[PDB]
């Protein structure tokens, strides 16, 4: 490398600067404060009971983690439907806030549910716009809500005029005038009850059981967001030459435990000139210390091609404990200017040769 | 349920000087024993702050509060462009308990109060809360100075908050003392005006002792001191004379 750098077949004796050397970072890791403040699901999706479908439950999710891994993964839910995202990535996507509805159908009903769908729960209980994103989960209640003398409590919309827009609820108890005749708030000759009650019995057969049907809607207007899902945090290793991502700022140093005081709101502090050098760990609070990986010069000593072949590598400024073809070479020497190889510290001293540093220097016998 | 009231009360608003009060920490960053220079909306030095024995005030940029205060009479805020149903308003409650915090498109009267029945349940500030979203609930907040700084930046309301116990009578004292950060919320509206509540005795109101400054934020250049254990404990303001 002399040879090649100084550009000739021979190389008079004296110091050379040939390259540089960096130490490199192993692996990397990153820190999250506590998963807390879970979203209310367990309460909505495993109540005493649901609403009917036309008076469908209607809940607002916001300022929440939104925990979806166990809702995907668990395997009691009969039917787990997502349409504008997917579910898999629904812990890394996330908008402002969710909207939850909750009801409960028939089993045939369940594809009623569906984006462009016509039919009497698709049109007169609720309906879906072709754009819809989230997710639609049903289960079996018929352990639940269906009752062996009929369970009377449910009702479905049957009779209107119109079809429901969508995210729309229809309370309105008017009779339907089927026929010209206007009905005085009753049913007659031609008018009947828009409002049907189910009838669902354990007995009932496939599809005719009650289930309870979640529909979850994700909406990302302008504001801040306050839904997310759970961030995955990593463990913390110190003393080592990493890269790290602590709550969102990112470095790359050896990352070592620190006394210093910091006060009960300040995440993280800084030196001069702005340059990052103190961190607080989101998980424990502690006060940890940052210092850039080492790096150097490195330098050949020879004492001329005329003379010999074996030469001398320095190190500058590099603390002797990481050096690493010379990993371990000869005996290794410790100075103030850095780590020496290739070379044997004497005790006796002479006229300065070849200067090295701090009040040393080189030469040759070896 | 609020209704008018005939004793149109008028405060005798007075001036005083703002001194050096009303200095908050910038960022969450920690520093030690360093001078930093910021650029920021900050209360100028030696400003004209104004004082007030339910009037309407602008908001502008952000808003500087301070409260010789005693009983802690005074209790929440009104926050909004509007202050009706037309368009969302913030509202602040904080009684001797758990202090919540609503934004709602609150249709208030001409007279908007709490009242306090004396065992106390009275609440007719607003009539009708219609469409809204956001909804909050904290621990409570509150003779003894408290000073409040309130911000709006980017959808995110500010509050900084710093209390001390005083002995001096009437004016503000010549004092130093940097404000922390207490709440944050991130939520979105135009909010360019605001309000006062009061807890008046109602059984005829009765709320005359409502003594309270107030002082208006501007851009500028601050000089910043932190000692050892990274608090700020003085600070200079560059446009004020050659030798600042
Ligand atoms: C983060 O959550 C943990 C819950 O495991 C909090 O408390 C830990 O509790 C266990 C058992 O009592 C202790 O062994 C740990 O040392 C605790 N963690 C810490 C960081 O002390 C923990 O307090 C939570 N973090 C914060 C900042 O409150
Ligand atoms: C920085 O904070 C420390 C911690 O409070 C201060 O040191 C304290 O000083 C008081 C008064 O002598 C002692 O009673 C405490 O034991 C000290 N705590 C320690 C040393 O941990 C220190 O004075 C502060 N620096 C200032 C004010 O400049
Ligand atoms: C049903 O909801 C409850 C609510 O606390 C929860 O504990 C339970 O694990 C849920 N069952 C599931 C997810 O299978
Ligand atoms: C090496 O040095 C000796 C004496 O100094 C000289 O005679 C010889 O020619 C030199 N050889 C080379 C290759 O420079
Ligand atoms: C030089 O002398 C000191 C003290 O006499 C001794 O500790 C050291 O080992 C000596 N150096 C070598 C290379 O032996
Ligand atoms: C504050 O304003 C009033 C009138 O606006 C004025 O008389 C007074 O001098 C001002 N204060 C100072 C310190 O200038
Ligand atoms: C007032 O205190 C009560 C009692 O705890 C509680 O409702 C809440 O903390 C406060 N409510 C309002 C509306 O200020
Ligand atoms: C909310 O505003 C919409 C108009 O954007 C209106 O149709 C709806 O009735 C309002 N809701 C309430 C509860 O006032
Ligand atoms: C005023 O607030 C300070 C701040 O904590 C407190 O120490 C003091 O006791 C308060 N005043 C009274 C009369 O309690
Ligand atoms: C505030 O006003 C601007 C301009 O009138 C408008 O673009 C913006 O949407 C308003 N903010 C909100 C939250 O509506
Ligand atoms: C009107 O209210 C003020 C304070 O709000 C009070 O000082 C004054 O005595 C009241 N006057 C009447 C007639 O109630």
């Amino acid at each position: 490398e002399t040879k090649c750098t100084l550009k000739s077949f021979t190389v008079e004796k004296g110091i050379y600067q040939t390259s540089n050397f960096r130490v490199q970072p192993t692996e990397s890791i990153v820190r999250f404060p506590n998963i807390t403040n879970l979203c209310p699901f367990g309460e909505v999706f495993n109540a005493t009971r649901f609403a009917s479908v036309y008076a469908w439950n209607r809940k607002r999710i916001s300022n929440c983690v939104a925990d979806y891994s166990v809702l995907y993964n668990s395997a009691s839910f009969s039917t787990f439907k997502c349409y504008g995202v997917s579910p898999t990535k629904l812990n890394d996507l996330c908008f402002t806030n969710v909207y939850a509805d909750s009801f409960v159908i028939r089993g045939d009903e369940v594809r009623q549910i569906a984006p462009g769908q016509t039919g009497t729960i698709a049109d007169y209980n609720y309906k879906l716009p072709d754009d819809f994103t989230g997710c639609v989960i049903a289960w079996n209640s018929n352990n639940l809500d269906s009752k062996v003398g009929g369970n009377y409590n449910y009702l479905y919309r049957l009779f209107r005029k119109s079809n429901l827009k969508p995210f729309e609820r229809d309370i309105s108890t008017e009779i339907y005038q089927a026929g010209s005749t206007p009905c005085n708030g009753v049913k007659g000759f031609n008018c009947y009850f828009p409002l049907q009650s189910y009838g669902f019995q354990p007995t009932y057969g496939v599809g005719y059981q009650p289930y309870r049907v979640v529909v979850l809607s994700f909406e990302l207007l302008h504001a801040p967001a306050t839904v997310c899902g759970p961030k995955k945090s990593t463990n913390l290793v110190k003393n080592k030459c990493v890269n790290f991502n602590f709550n969102g700022l990112t470095g790359t140093g050896v990352l070592t435990e620190s006394n210093k005081k910091f006060l009960p709101f300040q995440q993280f502090g800084r030196d001069i000139a702005d340059t990052t050098d103190a961190v607080r760990d989101p998980q424990t609070l502690e006060i940890l210390d940052i210092t850039p990986c080492s790096f150097g010069g490195v330098s050949v000593i020879t004492p001329g091609t005329n003379t010999s072949n074996q030469v001398a590598v320095l190190y500058q400024g590099v603390n002797c404990t990481e050096v690493p073809v010379y990993s371990t070479g000869s005996n290794v020497f410790q100075t103030r200017a850095g780590c020496l190889i290739g070379a044997e510290y004497v005790n006796n001293s002479y006229e300065c040769d070849i200067p090295i540093g701090a009040g040393i220097c080189a030469s040759y016998q070896s | 349920q609020c209704v008018n009231f005939t004793n149109r009360t008028q405060l005798p608003s007075a001036y005083t000087n703002s001194f050096t009060r009303g200095v908050y920490y910038p960022d969450k960053v920690f520093r030690s024993s360093v001078l930093h220079s910021t650029q920021d909306l900050f209360l100028p030095f030696f400003s004209n702050v104004t004082w007030f024995h339910n009037p309407v005030l602008p908001f502008n940029d952000g808003v500087y509060f301070a409260s010789t205060e005693k009983s802690n009479i005074i209790r929440g805020w009104i926050f909004g462009t509007t202050l009706d149903s037309k368009t969302q308003s913030l509202l602040i409650v904080n009684n001797a308990t758990n202090v919540v915090i609503k934004v709602c498109e609150f249709q208030f009267c001409n007279y908007p109060f709490l009242g306090v029945y004396y065992m106390e349940s009275e609440f007719r500030v607003y009539s009708s809360a219609n469409n809204c979203t956001f909804e909050y609930v904290s621990q409570p907040f509150l003779k003894n100075l408290s000073e409040f700084v309130f911000k709006n930046i980017d959808g995110y309301f500010k509050i900084y908050s710093k209390h001390t116990p005083i002995n001096l009578v009437r004016d503000l004292p010549q004092g130093f003392s940097a404000l922390e950060p207490l709440v944050d919320l991130p939520i979105g509206i135009n909010i360019t005006r605001f309000q006062t509540l009061l807890a008046l005795h109602r059984s005829g109101w009765t709320a005359g002792a409502a003594a309270y400054y107030v002082g208006y934020l501007q851009p500028r250049t601050f000089l910043l001191k932190y000692n050892e254990n990274g608090t700020i404990t003085d600070a200079v303001d560059c446009a004020l004379d050659p030798l600042s």
